[PDB]
RNA sequence: AGCCAGGAUGUUGGCUUAGAAGCAGCCAUCAUUUAAAGAAAGCGUAAUAGCUCACUGGUCGAGUCGGCCUGCGCGGAAGA
């Protein structure tokens, strides 16, 4: 996955989510997306 | 009117008839033929004209040939012999190009007797004006 | 809420006992046991159970529908049935049941013997695909995903252990 | 037609009209006629509102101090410099 | 880039930037950039930012920018003791309080506008909002 | 919000098209039948495509959507 500051909905199909302390991009559509520490 | 099974559509003219540069290799491929394009082809093809794009149904289950019922001739086919250009867009939107009427391609569209949508006649009139516009002509409806 | 707040209902003689927050759902197919959050509160009455709230506890409702839904599925399991399938894609790549074991063999060196827990049990239609059936839909759950670990689906062929209710997309390969 | 609400003010400079926006109020006036201007404060939430519909500042408005019937028209605002906010307004009675 | 054709004089005093801002009200177009915040401008970022915005509305509408340098900024260079004299001049900045107007445009549906004031704040050192134009 | 449906007609759309049939390209963005269906949303075929979508029927049955002013918090955060 990517990570950094600024993470965000790339696709109508990404979704975001906390875990743990740690906001999350998960896109059930392009796993270039999926995004960690926002 | 059932579901999926056996159609394509790719050809030019009934001028040539089941020809190899344009098309040729897959004009038939899955029970369809690269030969039996005269047979069921020019079941009526010759027996009335061949200067027309025109394309068909497939119809494909297991039966040595195919039972591809034909018909109709497409809308901007009459753009190039019973309207104006050959060709046609050239710059489509820079000037008004090219340019038709009410009169033309009333009765050059008024014809298929097989296909068109609602009774009036005065809809699926006009349903063909466009088909001269999809190249940016003018409208001497 | 909109979830907690929808009534669940013990159909046909399935017993239902709450012990405080501890609540066991037998019937003709099993017998499974929760305990609930703390912030959840459960009345049992006619043949139905509902949830809610419990005073002074911020959560109340998630865990009150979170709760909810899960009685509702305990019922169903000693029932219906939970069902998971799972089928084996590529050359080789073959299964079947001694007692409740699964033999695995996918493409290791060692077949692999997986162990079947507490209450599911399986069987092969085919060499190639794998049926659990239990009472517990949170450990069917776990268990098939754990077959499927042994060979998690790989997207130039979707050779691999795929649930069922699996789509597995592919893609090409980089040119040259 | 557009009522606006307003009771007059007890004090008056800055120390006072601040601590009048530090509580989500504004202070206004109203001038023009014969009588002596009218110091005023209004309700901030409320004229806000208003004013974002452009009848507001065209058509004459009704302003209701101490149960009497001011009648005026949108003469000039003060605008907080970045926060979409209302500072002061200028009020002609007509 | 912006900057002074001309100046009575070559350099300035530090200065400060106390204060709040003089041209706060969108008055020539339909929507302003508008500063949030107190700082100094760079005729490159003014630049960069004017850029952006253009960029994103191809050749539509019109732009304008209120802001402008006219304030030299001097540097001693590296190995330079103090002293010896006032810097060389190297650039030019605006001096910006909160509440000036920095662009404005007009010539585009609202959304637009939006989206290219976004996309040029990006290159301001300075938080900034959208304003519109206002009766009185 | 989910889920059952539909997703059309000129039109396989004219086109600097070798093949395009919505798709980097082509130009405009009109126009038939309907409950509504985009010369256009897409992962993307040798081209038919096969498959979900903007949009609309039904089902369900009471709330639902995100902008504004603000308090306190979260990430952004690596050293001997
Ligand atoms: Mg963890
Ligand atoms: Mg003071
Ligand atoms: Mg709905
Ligand atoms: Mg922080």
């Amino acid at each position: 996955m990517k990570v950094r500051a600024s993470v965000k909905k790339l696709c109508r199909n990404c979704k975001i989510v906390k875990r743990d302390g740690v906001i999350r991009v998960i896109c059930s559509a392009e796993p270039k997306h999926k995004q960690r520490q926002g | 009117a059932k579901k999926v099974q056996a159609y394509v559509k790719l050809q030019v003219a009934a001028g040539m008839a089941n020809p190899s540069p344009p098309v040729g290799p897959a004009l038939g491929q899955q029970g369809v033929n690269i030969m039996e394009f005269c047979k069921a082809f020019n079941a009526k093809t010759d027996s009335i004209e061949k200067g027309l794009p025109i394309p068909v149904v497939i119809t494909v289950y297991a039966d040595r040939s195919f039972t591809f019922v034909t018909k109709t001739p497409p809308a901007a086919v009459l753009l190039k012999k019973a309207a104006g250009i050959k060709s046609g867009s050239g710059k489509p939107n820079k000037d008004k190009v090219g340019k038709i009427s009410r009169a033309q391609l009333q009765e050059i569209a008024q014809t298929k007797a097989a296909d068109m949508t609602g009774a009036d006649i005065e809809a699926m009139t006009r349903s063909i004006e466009g088909t001269a516009r999809s190249m940016g002509l003018v409208v001497e409806d | 809420s909109r979830v907690a707040k929808a009534p669940v209902v013990v159909p046909a003689g399935v017993d239902v006992k709450i012990n405080g927050q501890v609540i066991t759902i037998k019937g003709k197919n099993g017998e499974l046991t929760r305990t609930l959050n703390d912030a959840v509160e459960v009345k049992h009455a006619d043949n139905t159970l509902t949830f809610g709230p419990r005073d002074g506890y911020a959560d109340g409702w998630a865990q009150a529908g979170t709760a909810r839904a899960l009685l509702n599925s305990m019922v169903i399991g000693v029932t219906e049935g939970f069902t998971k399938k799972l089928q084996l894609v590529g050359v080789g790549y073959r299964a079947a049941v001694k007692g409740n074991v699964i033999n695995l063999s996918l493409g290791f060196s060692h077949p692999v013997d997986h162990q079947l827990p507490a209450g599911i049990t399986a069987e092969c239609p085919t060499q190639t695909e794998i049926v659990l059936k239990g009472a517990d839909k949170q450990v069917i759950g776990q268990v098939a995903a754990d077959l499927r670990a042994y060979r998690r689906p790989e997207p130039y062929k979707g050779k691999g252990v795929r649930y069922a209710d699996e789509v597995v997309r592919t893609k090409e390969a980089k040119k040259k | 037609m557009f009522t606006i609400n307003a009771e007059v003010r007890k004090e008056q400079g800055k120390g006072a009209s601040r601590r009048l926006r530090a509580a989500n109020k504004f202070p206004a006036i109203i001038y023009g006629g014969k009588e002596a201007p009218l110091a005023i404060e209004l309700d901030h939430d409320k004229v806000m509102n208003m004013q974002a519909k452009a009848e507001f500042y065209s058509e004459v408005l009704t302003i209701v101090v101490d149960g009497k019937e001011i009648k005026v028209k949108a003469q000039d605002v003060q605008r907080h410099p970045y926060k979409p906010k209302l500072q002061h307004i200028d009020f002609v009675r007509a | 880039m912006l900057q002074p054709k001309r100046t009575k004089f070559r350099k300035m005093h530090k200065g400060r930037n106390r204060g709040l801002a003089q041209g706060t009200d969108v008055s020539f177009g339909s929507f302003g950039l508008k500063a949030v915040g107190r700082g100094r401008l760079t005729a490159r970022q003014i630049e960069a930012a004017r850029r952006a915005m253009t960029r994103a509305v191809k050749r539509q509408g019109k732009i304008w920018i209120r802001v402008f340098p006219d304030k030299p900024i001097t540097e001693k260079p590296l190995a330079v003791r103090m002293g010896k004299g006032k810097g060389n001049v190297e650039y030019w900045v605006a001096l910006i309080q909160p509440g000036k107007v920095l662009y404005e445009m007009d010539g585009v549906p609202e959304e637009l506008a939006r989206e290219a004031f976004k996309l040029a704040a990006a290159k301001l050192p300075i938080k900034t909002t959208f304003v519109t134009k206002t009766v009185m």
